[PDB]
RNA sequence: CCGAGGGUAGGGCCCGUGACUGGGGCGAAGUCGUAACAAGGUAGCUGUACCGGAAGGUGCGGCUGGAU
RNA sequence: UGGGAGAGGGUGGUGGAAUUCCCGGAGUAGCGGUGAAAUGCGCAGAUACCGGGAGGAACGCCGAUGGCGAAGGCAGCCACCUGGUCCACCCGUGACGCUGAGGCGCGAAAGCGUGGGGAGCAAACCGGAUUAGAUACCCGGGUAGUCCACGCCCUAAACG
RNA sequence: CGAUGUCGGCUCGUCGCAUCCUGGGGCUGAAGAAGGUCCCAAGGGUUGGGCUGUUCGCCCAUUAAAGCGGCACGCGAGCUG
RNA sequence: GAAUGCCGGCAUGAGUAACGAUAAAGAGGGUGAGAAUCCCUCUCGCCGUAAGCCCAAGGGUUCCUACGCAAUGGUCGUCAGCGUAGGGUUAGGCGGGACCUAAGGUGAAGCCGAAAGGCGUAGCCGAAGGGCAGCCGGUUAAUAUUCCGGCCCUUCCCGCAGGUGCGAUGGGGGGACGCUCUAGGCUAGGGGGACCGGAGCCAUGGACGAGCCCGGCCAGAAGCGCAGGGUGGGAGGUAGGCAAAUCCGCCUCCCAACAAGCUCUGCGUGGUGGGGAAGCCCGGGUGACAACCCCCCGAAGCCAGGGAGCCAAGAAAAGCCUCUAAGCACAACCUGCGGGAACCCGUACCGCAAACCGACACAGGUGGGCGGGUGCAAGAGCACUCAGGCGCGCGGGAGAACCCUCGCCAAGGAACUCUGCAAGUUGGCCCCGUAACUUCGGGAGAAGGGGUGCUCCCUGGGGUGAUGAGCCCCGGGGAGCCGCAGUGAACAGGCUCUGGCGACUGUUUACCAAAAACACAGCUCUCUGCGAACUCGUAAGAGGAGGUAUAGGGAGCGACGCUUGCCCGGUGCCGGAAGGUCAAGGGGAGGGGUGCAAGCCCCGAACCGAAGCCCCGGUGAACGGCGGCCGUAACUAUAACGGUCCUAAGGUAGCGAAAUUCCUUGUCGGGUAAGUUCCGACCUGCACGAAAAGCGUAACGACCGGAGCGCUGUCUCGGCGAGGGACCCGGUGAAAUUGAACUGGCCGUGAAGAUGCGGCCUACCCGUGGCAGGACGAAAAGACCCCGUGGAGCUUUACUGCAGCC
RNA sequence: GAGCUAGCCCUGGCCAGGGUGAAGCUGGGGUGAGACCCAGUGGAGGCCCGAACCGGUGGGGGAUGCAAACCCCUCGGAUGA
């Protein structure tokens, strides 16, 4: 339920902000954050390599567990969930039995005090981790592997999940959140239930300085540079692209397929994105 | 106005001095070159 | 002190007028098509929406004030 | 108090038919479409047939001159939540009633906002015909929309 | 072209006369008044404003008149820009 | 003898400009060969959120003292940051190191690269961050938290005593954290005192006073008091914290739980140790047995790791505490006490500046802390002033033009001008009041107005204290008084209407453009399934991201509102298992060279044979493109309508003489006395038009138009006045420029604009202050223009390559 | 060569005073319950005025400068990109 703002300012105008409302602990476990070495885009060679990053809000880093394969058969209580300001979900504080704690992000409609389980007999309940293969088809999950025992890669932003819509030998076929087909292993972990923070894509940064303070430095159009910037660089007053829309690097930026050709993952995938 | 004179003595010895000048094959041309000259320095002179 | 009124500044309502513009009424014999009345030759009407020189057409849903 | 009928309303779930697309198979010279045609699709293997999958929408028969609702309107099936209504008994209150300017609420379709969804259909639009013309009627495409959630719009041959 | 700064304005003038006004004339289709046309005449004078960067031009209000042109389209080691 | 030649020397301009902030000087007395300039004294002026004081960097002896004045000092010099010499910087507690980690750097392991080298987990280095023990006063010509005095403390070693399962680079706890706002109690600091101490003072009309003036503290260990922070206790289970674990975590139970208790800081008190003014007399002495007390204001600092709210979600590691492991439990560790031990480097001085960065003793630049009082609503603003520090290292006259900075101005009031450029006006606070439009916030300080001082009387609430007094913060009512004028000085908006552009706050061409440009939230397209795409790198490796399609890259558009039409023929991109073409390679019909021959050697057709291209489709918020001629209506005119040629399709909505309109000052209307601009219309739009977006839009703007009100030295039209210069005298003394010069006007002449030639005219010799017409004046080997088979940046369907990709 | 400048990474520091008065909270009204309205409290914001600090809008001075970009007056931002 993203929160709006009366217009006392021009910027208030327009900018939402997350509700909260999930949210029951407010610092993080110390034994489980780490200091987020930031960038600004730059590699080790100190170079520029991702332009227009810098600059953020200071964040620590939250250890997620995305194994879960890690602690089969011990039970968790969710004790808390928290703010992560290095996803876009929110993180869900489990204790389990064993006393070990973890982060997990928190798949949606998860309640504080209920309890979750990892492996191939866990119940089909939201939160719990098992193996694709023991997932009945048709279940919405989330977190999901993509080979096995190498962690969970897909369905992982905010709103996300995965459809399982059957299987085929040792694959099941998911309806991956971009609507590509993929056959992802069986024995590959995933958890139950879609991604929380589903209101998340709605919120509305409504002035610039919002976006500095989540990393972003300014773009520069490639048509306001001159050519020995960019190929839609120079000309008397405006101009329009006067050639096929190209990067700062000149290869074609309207259309043009960039995924490997000869990439082996192909066998793999039955059907590409849609919309 | 700031002139672009800005003194620093680690600055100065961290840039141009004898450690930082054995550590590279061009600065090891540094020093090989003024010693072949004769400079009586080889490198800036910083109070430390 | 109050005080006719005068001055300054800013409001409200109305009347007249205005380059140009919008449709409206009217006008013996203008131009274009023929939408409606017969199943009017695509049944008609209808609220809405979009489109079209024009009457109109078409989508959606509604009515019989439609027919055989 | 005891019962009854009902597509009354809201949420969730869920069943088969059909179309479209996809994959596999089999098979070949046309299919489609009309008043007749043409555009269109088809030897890069379509149409017609079998099997597999995906997805959306509407619920055949029952079904009626039928039923329910204040109206708009409501139809597969199931559970839950809920409204109205009628009948029987003649038990309780003792006129506590009728209507109702304003007010408030509901209010087909279309349309609007923000997300989603998109099979079929189809304003706009393109093409093929027709015609003197044909910004149409017919044919082939087709986008909003038609569907869901929330929020607006408040109109009607909202008619008995 | 080892640089002669280029429009307009301002300031400051000065000169020519093919004279705008004022002075003197002849002719007039000059009754008077007023005007036309040409001759002589450069002494002095020749306004203030609206528009535009403008020169010029049009317009307002005047005037005896609101002259034209040269001086590196006079004048940026005088100003403006 | 010339090369705007090279090096050096010396001229000219010239006794010229200048002598570096317009905060400012005068006099007396000293010193000395010599004094406006050095020392002293009195008077005057300037800074005082500094122009004072304390740190950090940087500088490097500039510090102090004696003796000097050639040069340095923009004058002078006896003086000096200068010359010569001598002296001067003292730490277990301050800072850094023998402690910790941050980015980053380095780098056993390992990875990569022709070489050089590049990466790289740990580890190591790395600080203005963490951690850690000293406060007050005195002393020197010059150092002092360093020496000394007083009172405190830290660690290391050895010992004695008491206690304990002791023991770690291993486990855990803690260290440990944001932004805004903020409570209680304190301190720093400050104001008052009719109280306390003090040398004195009574003037000039008055005052011997509850008079004036000066001062009324600082540090402190244990103990105690006030205010805060930190923190649950016990037990049982236990599979997690990469061994172990009594610790930590998880579950249960019991108790304690606004509390308490324990612990730790801040403040106060506290043995005790210091300090202690004006004034007077010679830095010193006195004052003085100095006094050292009460009231008030009160932090942004302290208690602190406090509290609350918020979203953008806020270092690490050590010290420390706890757990146990090897081991050892004659050890070891903890507490208390005693004696001993405690190293290296910095320390002078300047430090908003004459000592640092700017070639200069340069109006510039330079991080942190303190920064007093009064009044002005507040404040670090402003005026004046304390402490303290200065008068800016040339002076003396004069009282021209002219310049600069400043003041005033009769009548007029934008007539000035490209433009109200500039300068006026307005100006703070309190109160009254306030329009269109609006996205309901705003527009708004709209506009426009009234009030503002001093005195007496009455009185309300808040803080302190006690509820009173007193001090203190806000006031309210009444009655008066004075002036030209009460934010009386200083600091402090001119306002409105209407248009263009851009939504907005932001950003930019360091040093001629701040804008309409860029960015911006927001919209759309497109790519990307993760060893992602993309980017940097030969690579390894990185970034992307310890992210995962609600994510990430690229591109255009640019809040918001209403919208974004037609064309896929060409280019691009996307799809297409057919066909056509297609390289190496496969294949080898069939030839050829040579040898006696086996053979050896070579050419070689059909045919099979990728991407790319052809070819078939799709696609516009992909590159892009969106017609011509002729005719027609019962007045005329004009054509809703028709005809025909052409196209891939013929520009829809909306807008239009426009940031676009050539003709053009289109035409009409408005505003004006008059309007090439402006605003409103019209539409034959030279040459608008829909994400190089189209049309609007409240609010915003040091953007650019147009108008009005106010007010003015902008102007008619100039006048006067101030100061700093200019000018004269004394001191110091440049510059570009310069073939030589004994360097006039006119009309001609001449390479076509003559001081220099001809003819004539004019003219005694040399300066000083001024003005700029000439010396085609100076400056710059024209930046425009061309030329050179000169150069460079940039483009592409120019050529040819290369990386990259296929 | 990034001791100037540009961007980023790490770690520190700075931003007088005044104004405006968002959400929330409480209470009151309201209703079947609500929405919502009023008051108080509260203290939000690339909010407003304005020093420091960061700028560099217009004009003037300077132009062999005090200065190879300065000076004076004026002006922009000043809790934020
Ligand atoms: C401008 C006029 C051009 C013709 C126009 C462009 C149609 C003709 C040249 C002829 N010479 C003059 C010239 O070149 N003057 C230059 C001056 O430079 C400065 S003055 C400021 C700049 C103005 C003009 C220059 C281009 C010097 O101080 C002057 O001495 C002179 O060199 C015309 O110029
Ligand atoms: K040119
Ligand atoms: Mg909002
Ligand atoms: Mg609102
Ligand atoms: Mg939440
Ligand atoms: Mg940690
Ligand atoms: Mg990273
Ligand atoms: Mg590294
Ligand atoms: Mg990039
Ligand atoms: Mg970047
Ligand atoms: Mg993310
Ligand atoms: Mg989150
Ligand atoms: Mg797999
Ligand atoms: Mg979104
Ligand atoms: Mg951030
Ligand atoms: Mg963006
Ligand atoms: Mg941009
Ligand atoms: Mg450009
Ligand atoms: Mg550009
Ligand atoms: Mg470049
Ligand atoms: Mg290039
Ligand atoms: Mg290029
Ligand atoms: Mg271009
Ligand atoms: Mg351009
Ligand atoms: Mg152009
Ligand atoms: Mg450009
Ligand atoms: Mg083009
Ligand atoms: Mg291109
Ligand atoms: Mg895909
Ligand atoms: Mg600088
Ligand atoms: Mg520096
Ligand atoms: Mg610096
Ligand atoms: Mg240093
Ligand atoms: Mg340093
Ligand atoms: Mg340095
Ligand atoms: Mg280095
Ligand atoms: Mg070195
Ligand atoms: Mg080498
Ligand atoms: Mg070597
Ligand atoms: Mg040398
Ligand atoms: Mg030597
Ligand atoms: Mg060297
Ligand atoms: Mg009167
Ligand atoms: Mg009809
Ligand atoms: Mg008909
Ligand atoms: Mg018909
Ligand atoms: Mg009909
Ligand atoms: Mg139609
Ligand atoms: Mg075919
Ligand atoms: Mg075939
Ligand atoms: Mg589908
Ligand atoms: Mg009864
Ligand atoms: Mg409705
Ligand atoms: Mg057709
Ligand atoms: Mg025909
Ligand atoms: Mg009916
Ligand atoms: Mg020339
Ligand atoms: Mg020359
Ligand atoms: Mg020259
Ligand atoms: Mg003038
Ligand atoms: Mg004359
Ligand atoms: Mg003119
Ligand atoms: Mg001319
Ligand atoms: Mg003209
Ligand atoms: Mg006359
Ligand atoms: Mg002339
Ligand atoms: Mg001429
Ligand atoms: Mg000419
Ligand atoms: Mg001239
Ligand atoms: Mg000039
Ligand atoms: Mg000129
Ligand atoms: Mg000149
Ligand atoms: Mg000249
Ligand atoms: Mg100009
Ligand atoms: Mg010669
Ligand atoms: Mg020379
Ligand atoms: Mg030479
Ligand atoms: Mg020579
Ligand atoms: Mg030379
Ligand atoms: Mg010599
Ligand atoms: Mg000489
Ligand atoms: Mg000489
Ligand atoms: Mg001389
Ligand atoms: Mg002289
Ligand atoms: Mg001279
Ligand atoms: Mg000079
Ligand atoms: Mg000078
Ligand atoms: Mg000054
Ligand atoms: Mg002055
Ligand atoms: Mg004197
Ligand atoms: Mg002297
Ligand atoms: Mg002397
Ligand atoms: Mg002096
Ligand atoms: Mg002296
Ligand atoms: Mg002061
Ligand atoms: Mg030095
Ligand atoms: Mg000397
Ligand atoms: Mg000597
Ligand atoms: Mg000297
Ligand atoms: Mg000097
Ligand atoms: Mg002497
Ligand atoms: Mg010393
Ligand atoms: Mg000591
Ligand atoms: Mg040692
Ligand atoms: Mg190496
Ligand atoms: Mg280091
Ligand atoms: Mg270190
Ligand atoms: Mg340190
Ligand atoms: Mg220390
Ligand atoms: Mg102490
Ligand atoms: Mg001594
Ligand atoms: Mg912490
Ligand atoms: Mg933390
Ligand atoms: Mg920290
Ligand atoms: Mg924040
Ligand atoms: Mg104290
Ligand atoms: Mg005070
Ligand atoms: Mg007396
Ligand atoms: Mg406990
Ligand atoms: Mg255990
Ligand atoms: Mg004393
Ligand atoms: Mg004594
Ligand atoms: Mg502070
Ligand atoms: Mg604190
Ligand atoms: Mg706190
Ligand atoms: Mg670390
Ligand atoms: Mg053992
Ligand atoms: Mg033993
Ligand atoms: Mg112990
Ligand atoms: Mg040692
Ligand atoms: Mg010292
Ligand atoms: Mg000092
Ligand atoms: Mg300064
Ligand atoms: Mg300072
Ligand atoms: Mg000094
Ligand atoms: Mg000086
Ligand atoms: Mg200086
Ligand atoms: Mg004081
Ligand atoms: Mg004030
Ligand atoms: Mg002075
Ligand atoms: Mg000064
Ligand atoms: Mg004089
Ligand atoms: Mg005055
Ligand atoms: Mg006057
Ligand atoms: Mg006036
Ligand atoms: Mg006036
Ligand atoms: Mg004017
Ligand atoms: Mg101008
Ligand atoms: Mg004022
Ligand atoms: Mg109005
Ligand atoms: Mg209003
Ligand atoms: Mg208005
Ligand atoms: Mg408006
Ligand atoms: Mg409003
Ligand atoms: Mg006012
Ligand atoms: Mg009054
Ligand atoms: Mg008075
Ligand atoms: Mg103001
Ligand atoms: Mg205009
Ligand atoms: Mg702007
Ligand atoms: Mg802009
Ligand atoms: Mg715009
Ligand atoms: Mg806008
Ligand atoms: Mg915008
Ligand atoms: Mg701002
Ligand atoms: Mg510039
Ligand atoms: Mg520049
Ligand atoms: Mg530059
Ligand atoms: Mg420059
Ligand atoms: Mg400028
Ligand atoms: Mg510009
Ligand atoms: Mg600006
Ligand atoms: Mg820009
Ligand atoms: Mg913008
Ligand atoms: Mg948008
Ligand atoms: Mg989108
Ligand atoms: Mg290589
Ligand atoms: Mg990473
Ligand atoms: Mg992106
Ligand atoms: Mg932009
Ligand atoms: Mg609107
Ligand atoms: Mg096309
Ligand atoms: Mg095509
Ligand atoms: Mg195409
Ligand atoms: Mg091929
Ligand atoms: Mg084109
Ligand atoms: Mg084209
Ligand atoms: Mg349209
Ligand atoms: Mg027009
Ligand atoms: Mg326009
Ligand atoms: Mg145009
Ligand atoms: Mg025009
Ligand atoms: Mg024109
Ligand atoms: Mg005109
Ligand atoms: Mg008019
Ligand atoms: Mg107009
Ligand atoms: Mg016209
Ligand atoms: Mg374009
Ligand atoms: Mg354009
Ligand atoms: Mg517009
Ligand atoms: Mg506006
Ligand atoms: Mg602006
Ligand atoms: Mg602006
Ligand atoms: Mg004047
Ligand atoms: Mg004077
Ligand atoms: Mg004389
Ligand atoms: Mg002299
Ligand atoms: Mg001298
Ligand atoms: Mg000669
Ligand atoms: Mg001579
Ligand atoms: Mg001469
Ligand atoms: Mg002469
Ligand atoms: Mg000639
Ligand atoms: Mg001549
Ligand atoms: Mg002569
Ligand atoms: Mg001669
Ligand atoms: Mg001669
Ligand atoms: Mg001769
Ligand atoms: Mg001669
Ligand atoms: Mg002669
Ligand atoms: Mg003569
Ligand atoms: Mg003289
Ligand atoms: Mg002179
Ligand atoms: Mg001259
Ligand atoms: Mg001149
Ligand atoms: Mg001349
Ligand atoms: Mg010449
Ligand atoms: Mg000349
Ligand atoms: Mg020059
Ligand atoms: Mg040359
Ligand atoms: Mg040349
Ligand atoms: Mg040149
Ligand atoms: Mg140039
Ligand atoms: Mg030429
Ligand atoms: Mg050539
Ligand atoms: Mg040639
Ligand atoms: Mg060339
Ligand atoms: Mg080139
Ligand atoms: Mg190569
Ligand atoms: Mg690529
Ligand atoms: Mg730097
Ligand atoms: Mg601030
Ligand atoms: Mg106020
Ligand atoms: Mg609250
Ligand atoms: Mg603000
Ligand atoms: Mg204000
Ligand atoms: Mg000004
Ligand atoms: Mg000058
Ligand atoms: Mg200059
Ligand atoms: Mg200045
Ligand atoms: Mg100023
Ligand atoms: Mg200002
Ligand atoms: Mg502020
Ligand atoms: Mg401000
Ligand atoms: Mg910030």
């Amino acid at each position: 339920a993203v929160k709006k703002f009366k217009p006392y300012t021009p910027s208030r105008r327009f900018m939402t902000v997350a509700d909260f409302s999930e949210i029951t602990k407010t610092e993080p476990e110390k034994s489980l954050v780490k200091p987020l070495k930031k960038t600004g885009g730059r590699n080790n060679q100190g170079r520029i390599t991702v332009r227009f990053r810098g600059g953020g809000h200071k964040r620590l880093y939250r250890i997620i567990d995305f194994k879960r394969w890690d602690k089969v058969g011990i039970p968790a209580k969710v004790a808390a969930i928290e703010y992560d300001p290095n996803r876009s979900a929110r993180i869900a504080l489990l204790h389990y039995v064993d006393g070990e704690k973890r982060y997990i992000i928190a798949p949606d409609g998860l309640q504080v005090g209920q309890q979750v389980v990892a492996g191939p007999d866990a119940p089909i309940q939201v939160g719990n981790a098992l193996p694709l293969r023991f997932i009945p088809v048709g279940t919405v999950v989330h977190a999901v592997e993509l080979e096995p025992k190498k962690g969970a890669k897909l369905a992982r932003a905010a709103g996300t999940s995965a459809q399982i819509q059957g299987r085929e030998g040792d694959y099941v076929i998911l309806r991956l959140p971009s609507g590509e087909l993929r056959k992802v292993h069986g024995e590959c972990y995933a958890t139950v239930g879609a991604v929380g923070n589903a209101d998340h894509k709605n919120i509305v940064l409504g002035k610039a300085g919002r976006s500095r303070w989540l990393g972003r430095r300014p773009h520069v159009r490639g048509a306001a540079m001159n050519p020995v910037d960019h190929p839609h660089g120079g000309g008397e007053g405006r101009a329009p692209r006067g050639r096929p829309p190209a990067s700062p690097w000149g290869w074609q930026t309207k259309g043009l397929k960039t995924r490997k050709r000869r990439k082996p993952s192909s066998r793999f995938i039955i059907a590409r994105r849609k919309k | 106005m700031k002139r672009t004179w800005q003194p620093n003595r680690r600055k100065r010895a961290k840039t141009h001095g004898f450690r930082a000048r054995m550590r590279t094959p061009g600065g090891r041309k540094v020093l090989k070159r003024r010693r072949q000259k004769g400079r009586w320095r080889l490198t800036p002179a910083v109070r430390k």
